[PDB]
């Protein structure tokens, strides 16, 4: 669980610094 | 009424996994239906998943592939999904999203109901009552089903816990000392047993009651996920409007618990106990409180959830929650079914919490929780002496030890072993099991009250 | 010693679970057999 | 415990209590030594401040401050205004009003004393009769209770007082008794009556319509029973009486005993 | 004042606009009003955890924001009202509605502002006179049984400027104003008050006062007091309508607030049918006790959020009722339900699962919601003293209390009174295992038993090493057989069985002892507790005579007496009084003194 | 798939359907009581119970034991399937019916005679799986499991 | 004395800050002003447990069954504030309380706070059950600076050997318990008897004790020796003999 919580954290920053 | 014109946009910005990303879109609704057209003319349906600004993230119900940017086009149809009820789907077979599949025409609604519906008020919920006969004699005459009571056969996997719910589908009925209906509803369920349901109800002729739906291994795992709340959006338009007795068959909620885990993943949701969502609680509480007698109507839902435990770890998420939610449990045993005592409904660890009011005088029978008690300790006591005959041996055993022994053998081989097609009313059930406890004298049924026995155990 | 060894997951726990039932099977049996053999004695005290 | 404004609040609203509680027991003043125990927090309501001047007075420590002293002294003046109120017609000597005050001034624990238990019944007795209309039960309740007041009024709850105590209890058990248990309500009324010392209980302390209706109740209760017509005329005669004695309860037992004999 | 929806996932809701929110403020999403409350905050942006179905949510609808937290409306209307966890009353929106089912986004005002309440003052206010929080300052005639007590909110204070005359009002009139430093406050008769604020007293007075229930075994050997904190195993069979039950209909409990958090649908349809016909006899008259119940009801399928805040609400309302002096029950059926609502939510707010999967704040939580009961001395002017007693039950998977709930239930609460199936199959009823069960009140209670029930303690005390005795002598007994034993310990095994059917034992349904009297228990415990004194005194100075006495003999010389202590259950306190009983048992003290005395 | 294959045993494999059954039965029974025979022992067993644990070793050596390498096992037709176990129930059912016939009498049977009087028999039922259908014809085997049929049904009545 | 509170109903994450406030002040106290400071920490698994809120919230790395993966470091940081100084006359002697969940030592807070602490003094249900108190476990607790408090000068010189030997045969008392349970009283050897007598009397005399009563060391000592003259002087193998031919005889 905890993994996946960081991997969807990172993934939510990679979208962020998409824009 | 919506007298609006629909929008159609081609305004496709994603495709990923089975979710179309859609941006554009003048407000978008959460859980709105949405009609896509592929580039070769296709058309797909879909529900609109997650809403963010002007964007609509589509998950469409058959698969993403061969959607395309720039040439999909994509009509929001501008309502939730609503399903069309009527009388007429008693006695039809539907797939999951209420299309049709017996080459009949497609529902012509007395009403249209949200399938989400909404909780019944606890202050109108009324006790259940009266009981709901199924023709198995190893619950109507030891765990018997209450008008209103939900009541899961929790089975594990190649058990014939589908062909006991065709069983319950043909015969079960009121206890009759035309109002009567049932909602059957397979999840996951594949194209054999779906096969083997839709032609044992139309050739053994209980379809004039039975409205089918059908889930297929191979349908849509969202159309998964909508098939029980169609089957009891009709179940409650038939009892708490058409004022009926409902029977509410939901067969395979493990498999309805793995497409629910897939939309889940699809949200992308971090996984909880055993990889299963969270609110896994909430969701089959939604499914199974679609259920009881209500204030000032005649009519009533009952449920019969049917649960493959994985493993056969009662503990697993799946029976777990639903044993905090339901009322009772009906056992598949794997020893009475290799040993091919057919249904293999294992009478011990089964247990109806609201049997004491589907019985009694009125209802079925003056003597039956009487019956009932009396054959379910004579069956533990002989399941006790069968382990003990196995230490000391039959020539060392006492004289009451072999009437509880040949008990045990006559009540598995004529009590619980009944026969697919062999319909026993309750008052047939009860004739059986006393004719077990003539087994034994008097004095030995000590959990029968003399005021019964005088009445009931001559003859 | 307290625990068996034998290495987490969910198949050693259904291997475990099967242990405790086979264990608790054997007691029962044993303490069956047990009574009766103590029956019998004191039945042979008696006579 | 509490944050400190609300702590403050709370000074400022039990002196304010406290006020309200003397202006109300003793609105002519009477209580010259009760008053002068609380000069120190009757003051500031005795000058006419603010709301905001006594709450500055308290964070400055000016005015008394201590809650739990307050509590304490606020309890017994509440305590005392209580047993002034639950005797309402009867007014009690001011005699009596500052000894009982000094002995609740001087109990250790008010909320689990004797005194205040008292009241508690006193007040459960004043409570049912404040609603429940006319009944046998209603109107024997109402009369003992109306006694028990007047004793009260002239002993003090601060004793073992035999007849005061015998109310309590008859009066409880009573009220507790179930509506329907006419015999029984009857039974416990003369019951009363037979053992009270006095001859003529109730005279002076019920109003002159009530000991009518009083002894009315008694007349429906006896007649019914009756199997002569001279002896209903009797019954007829007795119920002239404007007071019930306890000589007239034995005369309606004879006349009840003496149709008996006749059966 | 309006936020608009700019997204939607599940229950999430992510609104615009929303500059000012408030955290955990609550909000009215969509056009139907979904409730929902903020979680999160970022910019002018506030994310709402919407506890109702989101389906139909479109962005652009308004979201209105409500300017509270999750909140209980109090005043008059409580007693006799079914709630939801979410204070929304059942009762009313069915009668509203005509329909079985909750609107979804319903709205109906929790206490009803059509009905007219009658509404005395408080004789002493005057304009100016200076009030503060907790002050009482009138009184509403709510029912024969309750009256409803008008007090300041807390954190309310100031000079009066206007007090109503005694008449008839509604929730929604303004009966009292108040000003402080110049700002004026203007006082309806509802409060409303966020249900995890613990609302504020003068003190929180130690619990040294029986909670009596009536049934023996609960009042004598595992003692609650006014204040208490309970735990009670939760099972089929195991019978917990016997304690509700009676906690309802005689407990010296004031006001009873019934907590269902997250029951089964039957299960709670079970506890609507039964609680309104219930009675009690106050003043010798036969009064429904939903006079004095409130009842926070909903089944499993209710949004998550009111099944978590169900508990919260009920010890809201059981706190409002406290402050005006009234001693409060509050039963919550499952605590074990709240707690896996509580889990759900965490995992929908994707939290990091604790031990076995609970919240991280599990504990926390159960030690903060048990810590708000208690006997208090109540805020406000008018010296008060009220309680909340907190009786939650526990569901333990199959008995097994190490599951985190029930752990920490266990941990928490001072009393446990450990209900069993066996003994109820066994037809002990209370089945009450009085071996696992436990009481740590026993200590505050002796300044009470010392002065009013003297002799009780050591009458409990070897009423329980009896008990143990009998519970050691039963392994023995199976090795080598009952007469085996000594006299001493047949002694033991006879008396401990005199009480288990005759004393611990007790029918309920009938009339002679439903509600069974403290004193009528301290009596009998005490006319059997002297015959296993005066049996042991003759055979322990009889071992070394010649005439050595033995159970057998005592059974067949006092077989009369033993008779009449196993009878002494059928005093009946309204055919006997409380003399009349005390009497008896002191006739049959003397009457076994008697047979004891010709015997030696 | 059996509910939708007793159709077609029905016509071509008459005999099968309880066949199977009984099989499933014996070797549930054979596993029930093994847990005992291990965790108490062997010397408490009946006769019925000692019949079903050396027919059920019997079912589980020669008839559900099959080395697909060997030249008259690399594949088994169903016929000889059918005989097989055909051969080997009606076993089980004729020394259960001899002991429950000689229960409560004089000359009470018991495996330990029958196994002594006919180990001919067990042997010869173990080495029906031998025969070869590339070699020998489907007649042919059908032909020996016939004549273990007789051969059984004379020693069950001469012992008998 | 003085008392920092935090109750049940008080702010979680201020237990975080209330150890750090008190032992502030008791440094204060013992290394400014010279005072000799006792130190306690009531439930440090109430302050764990705020700790693990608060490192849940901010989504950091989790040790064992949830706690923040730091739970060591700051537990440290409450803990090591303990013992004397060079040069300053003052100390200051901590005894944190804290609730073992499920009564498993083996929990993260239980585990970090042994391998922290000095020491451990165990309270055990299974006492308590029988009513003892104090009903302390000897035997899983622990106390490292014994070895050097105890001795000839302070206390006594006997002290060290015989809490050893006591120890001992609590420890062999517990096996015999254990074995006597599947093999039974008859199958017993009279050294085995010896032990049962032990721990008998041990747990009487020695771990129970008056609330109020205040055993002085040479008391306790005594005790023990009238505790271990229950064996005979070669089933005493820790005692040298230097130490059983002086104290053993009296």
């Amino acid at each position: 669980f905890y993994r996946l919580k960081k991997i969807q954290e990172k993934k939510k920053i990679i979208k962020e610094k998409s824009e | 009424y919506l007298s609006q014109p629909r929008l159609t946009y081609k305004t496709v910005s994603g495709v990923n996994g089975p979710l179309v990303i859609l941006d554009h879109v003048k407000f978008p609704r959460y859980a709105e239906i949405v009609h896509l057209t592929l580039p070769d003319g296709t058309k797909r349906s879909g529900q609109v998943l997650e809403v963010s600004g002007s964007k609509a993230v589509v998950q469409v119900f058959e698969g993403t592939s061969g959607i395309d940017a720039k040439k999909t086009s994509c009509e929001f149809t501008g309502d939730i999904l609503r399903t069309p009820v009527s009388e007429d789907m008693l006695g039809r077979v539907f797939n999951g999203s209420g299309k049709p599949i017996d080459r009949g025409p497609v529902v012509l609604a007395e009403d249209f109901l949200d399938i989400m519906g909404q909780p019944i008020n606890p202050q109108c919920r009324i006790y259940p009552e009266e009981m709901i006969q199924t023709g198995i004699s190893a619950i109507d005459g030891m765990n018997s089903i209450a008008r209103g009571q939900k009541i899961p056969i929790f089975s594990a996997a190649g058990l014939p816990h589908n062909e006991i719910a065709a069983q319950i589908c043909r015969q079960a009925g009121l206890v009759k000392k035309e109002n009567f209906a049932i909602v059957f509803a397979a999840m996951g369920v594949n194209m054999e047993t779906a096969r083997f349901f839709k032609s044992d109800f139309e050739e053994n002729g209980s379809m004039d009651n039975v409205c089918l739906f059908l889930n297929l291994a191979n349908d849509p795992t969202i159309e998964r996920i909508i098939t029980p709340r169609l089957a009891l959006t009709t179940a409650e338009f038939l009892a708490y409007q058409c004022e009926k007795h409902v029977l509410v068959i939901l067969t395979d909620m493990s498999s309805y618990a793995e497409a629910l885990r897939e939309v889940s993943a699809a949200r992308e949701e971090v996984p909880g106990r055993r990889g299963f969502p969270g609110y896994m609680y909430t969701d089959l509480a939604t499914i199974y409180e679609r259920a009881g007698r209500v204030e000032g109507r005649n009519g009533s839902i009952t449920q019969i959830p049917i649960l493959t435990m994985p493993n056969d770890d009662i503990t697993h998420p799946i029976p777990d929650l639903t044993g905090y939610i339901t009322e009772g449990q009906i056992y598949v045993d794997r020893q009475l079914h290799n040993r091919q005592i057919y249904p293999p409904i294992n009478v011990l660890p089964s247990l109806s919490r609201l049997m004491k009011s589907a019985i009694g005088e009125g209802m079925t029978r003056k003597d039956h929780a009487d019956v009932s008690n009396q054959l379910y300790a004579c069956y533990a006591i002989g399941k006790d002496v069968q382990a003990m005959k196995a230490v000391v041996g039959e020539e060392a055993l006492t004289s009451d030890d072999l009437l509880y022994l040949e008990f045990l053998q006559k009540f598995e081989k004529n009590f619980i072993t009944q026969g697919p097609y062999e319909n026993r009313t309750v008052y047939e059930t009860l004739d059986i099991g006393w004719q077990l406890l003539r087994i034994f004298p008097k004095e030995m049924l000590k959990r029968i009250p003399q005021s019964t026995l005088s009445e009931f155990y001559p003859r | 010693k307290d625990r068996i060894e034998i290495f987490p997951s969910r198949m050693a726990q259904t291997i475990m679970k099967a242990r405790l039932k086979g264990a608790q099977t054997g007691r029962n049996l044993l303490k069956k057999k047990s009574d009766a053999l103590t029956l019998r004695f004191r039945q042979i005290l008696k006579k | 415990g509490l944050t400190s404004e609300q702590y403050h609040s709370q000074v400022v609203g039990k002196i304010g209590y406290i006020a309200r509680c003397m202006q109300t027991i003793d609105p002519e003043n009477n209580l010259k030594k009760i008053r002068e125990d609380y000069q120190d927090v009757l003051i500031w309501a005795e000058k006419n401040y603010r709301f905001e001047e006594i709450l500055e007075a308290s964070k400055s420590g000016k005015c008394p401050n201590d809650l739990d002293a307050l509590s304490r002294r606020s309890l017994i003046l509440q305590e005392l205004l209580r047993l002034v109120s639950s005797i309402s017609p009867f007014k009690m000597k001011l005699d009596l009003i500052e000894s009982q005050y000094e002995k609740m001034k001087q109990h250790v624990n008010l909320w689990k004393s004797d005194y205040h238990v008292k009241l508690n019944q006193l007040n459960q007795l004043t409570d049912y009769l404040k609603n429940a209309a006319p009944t046998p039960k209603n109107n024997f309740l109402r009369a003992m209770t109306s006694v028990l007041q007047m004793q009260i009024a002239q002993y003090g709850i601060t004793e073992d007082n035999e007849g005061i105590n015998q109310l309590f209890k008859l009066g409880l058990h009573l009220l507790a008794m179930a509506n329907e248990k006419i015999d029984e309500q009857y039974h416990l009324f003369k019951g009363y009556v037979k053992d009270q010392p006095e001859e003529s209980p109730f005279e002076g302390i019920l109003p002159a319509e009530d000991q009518k209706i009083l002894v009315k109740t008694m007349i429906d209760y006896a007649m019914p029973k009756l199997s002569s017509k001279v002896l209903q005329d009797k019954l007829s005669a007795l119920s002239s009486s404007d007071v019930l004695t306890k000589t007239l309860l034995d005369s309606i037992d004879r006349i009840v005993k003496e149709n008996e004999k006749l059966n | 004042t309006f936020g608009y929806v700019h997204g939607v996932s599940g229950p999430v809701v992510t609104a615009c606009d929303m500059a000012g929110a408030a955290m955990y403020e609550l909000v009215r999403v969509g056009h139907s009003e979904l409730v929902g409350e903020i979680i999160r905050l970022e910019g002018d942006m506030a994310t709402i955890q919407v506890y109702e179905e989101t389906s139909g949510v479109s962005v652009g609808d308004p979201v209105l924001r409500t300017g509270k937290p999750l909140s209980v409306e109090l005043g008059p209307g409580i007693m006799g009202a079914i709630f939801d966890g979410i204070q929304r009353p059942l009762s009313d929106i069915s009668s509203q509605t005509q329909s079985i089912y909750i609107p979804r986004g319903v709205n109906v005002s929790a206490l009803s502002r059509d009905i007219k309440w009658e509404f005395i003052p408080s004789k002493n206010l005057r304009v100016g006179s200076h009030i503060t929080g907790g002050d009482i300052y009138g009184i509403v005639n709510e029912n024969s049984l309750i009256k409803h007590k008008i007090m300041l909110p807390p954190r309310s204070r100031g000079s009066v400027t206007y007090i109503a005359p005694p008449g008839n009002y509604d929730a929604s009139d303004v009966v009292l104003e108040l000003e402080f430093e110049g700002v004026k406050e203007k006082l309806s008769m509802v409060q409303v008050w966020p249900v995890r604020q613990v609302r504020p007293v003068t003190e929180k007075l130690p619990a040294n006062h029986p909670l009596l229930t009536g049934q023996r075994v609960l009042d004598a050997l595992f003692p609650c007091v006014q204040g208490g904190t309970t735990a009670i195993p939760g099972a089929f069979g195991c019978g917990k309508t016997v304690i509700s039950q009676s906690l309802s209909k005689y407990s010296n409990s004031d006001v009873i607030i019934y907590v269902g958090c997250g029951e089964r649908g039957n299960e709670m349809s079970e506890v609507l049918r039964d609680f309104p016909e219930l009675t009690m006899e106050v003043d010798g008259k036969v009064e429904s006790i939903m006079k004095r119940t409130a009842l926070v009801a909903n089944t499993s399928n209710m949004p998550v959020a009111a099944r978590e805040a169900s508990i919260y609400t009920g010890i809201t309302l059981s706190e409002y009722f406290r402050d005006m002096g009234y001693h409060v029950s509050m039963m919550a059926d499952s605590t074990s339900r709240w707690a896996e609502a509580l889990r759900e939510i965490s995992g929908r707010l994707a939290e990091m699962p604790a031990d076995s999967g609970y919240p991280a704040y599990l504990g926390a939580r159960l030690a903060s919601f048990y810590e708000r009961a208690g006997r208090v001395k109540c805020l406000g002017n008018p010296e008060r003293e009220g309680s909340v007693s907190i009786v939650g039950a526990v569901s333990p998977p199959g008995g097994d209390f190490s599951d985190p709930v029930t752990s920490a239930t266990l941990g928490i609460v001072q009393v446990f009174w450990g209900l069993d199936k066996k003994l109820a199959q066994r037809k002990h009823f209370p089945s009450v295992n009085w071996l696992i069960s436990y009481s740590k009140y026993m200590r505050a209670l002796d300044e009470y038993y010392d002065k009013h029930f003297t002799e009780f303690v050591p009458l409990r005390t070897k009423a329980k090493e009896i008990l143990q005795e009998e519970e050691d002598l039963a392994e023995i007994v199976q090795l080598v057989g009952k007469a085996s034993l000594a006299e001493t310990d047949k002694i033991t095994l006879e008396v401990a069985k005199l009480i288990k059917d005759d004393f611990l034992q007790q029918n309920g349904y009938t009339p002679y002892d439903r509600f069974c009297p403290f004193y009528k228990t301290v009596g009998m415990l005490s006319n059997m507790i002297s015959f296993y004194d005066m049996a042991r005194r003759a055979v322990e100075t009889t071992a070394q005579s010649d005439n050595k006495i033995t159970w057998s003999i005592i059974r067949e010389h006092m077989g009369e007496i033993l008779y009449k202590l196993s009878s002494m259950k059928f005093k009946d306190p309204v055919k006997d009084g409380e003399a009349k009983i005390k009497a008896d048992y002191a006739q049959l003290l003397e009457d076994m003194q008697n047979a004891f005395r010709s015997l030696e």
